């Protein structure tokens, strides 16, 4: 029996999958004809049905004497083949719906799902589909990759916050979201990993700074953590956790300083506010723009406040860096019997009018020195309907729990990352010609990039396998060699 | 009139050869001083294999940023 | 403590130690009852976090800072007590509505010793396996009544399969006749 | 008159 099918069926499948001019063997032909008709198969009594039954026992024989061989191998990488050109059909097709993520995990379900009916429950074609999948992702423009990246963070951030913020529609689409995460972790070890987290970086900032880090973040990020190759968000969220420490040691060295009070005035003898929380970022990981800081902080906040943060930063100083202030926040606030929730700026305009009954616009313009478009942004809630401001630019109270916060603005893609990506790319390719056929070790050349920029180093990595995949440069292992 | 029940605040902390052995970045090392290719963490530094080794085998930490050391395994 | 002795872990073990104690010494009813409380605050936080949208993070993150001091019952036999009343409450709670239930369970997975709680989502994975395997036989079915042949609008219904080990269920909530109370179809 | 949309039941092994 050995004989007989070593002799028989192998130079079978050897031919019957091996691509043709245009590139299309037998069986890929077959397969594609499965999957386009597989929507229309599911009449009982129908042509499409007898379609289907024909080719899954022939794929159920053909594979029936497996458990590497050559029969496996070659239907192994015509599987591969067929799902890249599905896959790719579909990104260049829809790349701009407002529907792009939920399609493509819908047409990743249907794919496995075709696989398993067809080949059976096996592990290489498992990572057929997964290889198929990324090669087709990566046989795209720039542009292309940079708006697919930019969808997904816009999915993730869009379905957290329905299902916080929703009820029973939300428990609903949860699951969904656990569900379609599977999906999307083919990027990692890819070259859009990089963008793909500076997108969700963006987005996870504003999450937190609107609602505290909650399961639903850690969740997320022990489903898809490995994605991110630098590790940015797991950073923010730690960073919150070690604030709340440093709250916790501030409070003892309070005490401490008045006990030493007590004593000194004890040897002499012997001889109703508001609660504030300070968090400190690092810049390593948060993209706080240049634009949100706080420059002369007595002047533009009340007197109590700015004692506080004084002491705050006092201990700070202590301790040990300086504490450049941002107004990126959250405040409580009471007016009436409703409470309002509200940003810093909202906080901040609201008890400017504890005092004066009319608001003229320039005179906040002139005090803040701040974008005017922010202002604009924390007005328009305030100024819309259920707003305690109304706008006539004059500002005059209009005369339940209130939620008056600027809602997130997503990035449009119209540009920036391909110039970087350009220069980067330049700059390596001269580093490497100049080495010649010594080249160097990876980490040495990034390195040397590095030292020329004057970026981080997983954004050079990025551009080296762009590089690498255009075929301009190759492996030896450790160092790499120009062609 | 407003007034005010809570608030939070935010701030940055505002402020390079291998630091460990303070030759220069690109150079070799002090100890060996030429064996000792570069190392790279996830935390974002460069230093000498040897230096790290030799750290390492002494304490679990990055000596530069206070956190577990994470020998950076992607694009490899 | 901490403001008495500066941080240092020997007065957090006397700390546990001493609330552990402080149980111990109690009769049999009021055990019962401090363990019906500890479950039915679980309950209670979890469901209102998912229902209600507006304040629904602040219970989260209350339910959160409050879930350590629970881990006290590990190492007595109120962790027995207690694994019962969270099982019948947890029953509930998965059939009306998750992935909040084993974030809890990552921290509170120390206290209950006979950990069922866990079996139950692990038994929710097999019957979603269960329902992949059915179609694939379903499909296989059609392939042999084709073959066999040419050798010369309608309701969703999922269903889910429990085990008996690790899941209460009274035996009046049976249902014994299917046709005496369901149509026909989904009998069939 | 009134219609099913989806329907999820449960089983008990013994």
């Amino acid at each position: 029996g050995k004989t007989c099918w070593e002799a028989l069926v192998s130079p079978l499948v050897q031919n019957i999958t091996s691509p043709d001019a245009e590139g299309v063997s037998a069986l890929g032909w077959l397969l594609d004809q499965y999957l386009e008709q597989r929507e229309t198969s599911r009449n009982p009594l129908s042509r499409a049905a007898s379609f289907a039954s024909r080719v899954r026992r022939l794929c159920h024989l053909l594979v029936h004497v497996e458990p590497p061989s050559s029969s496996l191998r070659n239907i192994t990488q015509c599987w591969l083949s067929v799902v890249q050109e599905q896959v790719s059909r579909f990104l260049a097709a829809a790349w701009r719906a407002p529907d792009f993520v939920p399609r493509y995990c819908k047409l990743y379900e249907h794919l496995q799902r075709a696989g398993s009916e067809l080949f059976g429950p096996r592990a290489a074609f498992m990572l057929a589909l997964r290889s198929g999948f990324s090669g087709a992702l990566l046989q795209q423009s720039f542009l292309t990759a940079a708006h697919m990246s930019e969808q997904f963070a816009r999915y993730i951030d869009q379905q957290i916050q329905g299902g916080l913020i929703g009820g029973a529609p939300g428990v609903e689409m949860l699951g969904q979201l656990q569900r379609h995460l599977e999906p999307i972790m083919v990027l990692s070890g890819l070259e859009l990993a990089t963008t793909f987290e500076h997108f969700y970086q963006h987005y996870m900032a504003d999450r937190l700074l609107s609602f505290g880090s909650s399961w639903l973040e850690g969740a997320v990020l022990e489903q898809i953590g490995l994605c991110f190759p630098n590790r940015l968000p797991q950073l923010m969220l730690q960073s919150l956790s070690t604030s709340e420490e440093l709250q916790r040691q501030f409070h003892l060295f309070q005490l401490q300083r008045l006990d030493k009070l007590f004593l000194e005035q004890e040897d002499e003898e012997e001889k109703p506010s508001p609660a504030i929380s300070i968090l400190v970022l690092s810049p390593r990981c948060w993209p706080v723009s240049p634009l949100c800081y706080l420059y002369h902080p007595r002047k533009c906040l009340p007197t109590e406040f700015c004692d506080a943060l004084d002491r705050f930063s006092s201990f700070y100083s202590q301790s040990q860096r300086r504490l450049q202030w941002t107004w990126l926040g959250r405040a409580e606030l009471q007016f009436g019997k409703q409470i309002l929730h509200v940003s810093t700026v909202q906080m901040w305009l609201l008890l400017k009018f504890n005092q004066t009954e009319e608001v003229s616009v320039e005179t906040l313009l002139k005090d803040s020195d701040l974008s005017p478009e922010l202002l604009l942004q924390a007005l328009v809630p305030l100024t819309s309907g259920n707003g305690p401001l109304t706008l006539h630019g004059v500002l005059r109270l209009h005369e339940e729990a209130l939620w008056l916060i600027p809602p997130q603005a997503y990035l449009n893609v119209e540009r920036t990352l391909e110039q970087k990506r350009n220069l980067l790319s330049c700059l390596l390719v001269r580093i490497l010609k100049a080495h010649g056929e010594k080249g160097l070790h990876i980490d040495q050349l990034v390195c040397l990039v590095l030292e020329a920029w004057q970026c981080t180093s997983t954004d050079v990595l990025s551009c080296i396998l762009h590089l690498l995949g255009q075929g301009y440069v190759k492996r030896r292992p450790q160092i790499l060699m120009y062609a | 009139r407003f007034e005010v029940k809570k608030w939070n605040a935010v701030a940055l902390w505002a402020w390079d050869n291998c630091a460990i052995c303070r030759n220069h970045i690109m150079d070799l090392c002090i100890e060996c001083q030429e064996e000792c290719t570069v190392a790279w963490g996830v935390c974002n530094h460069a230093f000498h294999f040897h230096c790290i080794s030799r750290w390492l085998k002494t304490r679990q930490v990055c000596p530069l940023d206070n956190r577990e050391w994470e020998f950076q395994k992607y694009g490899h």
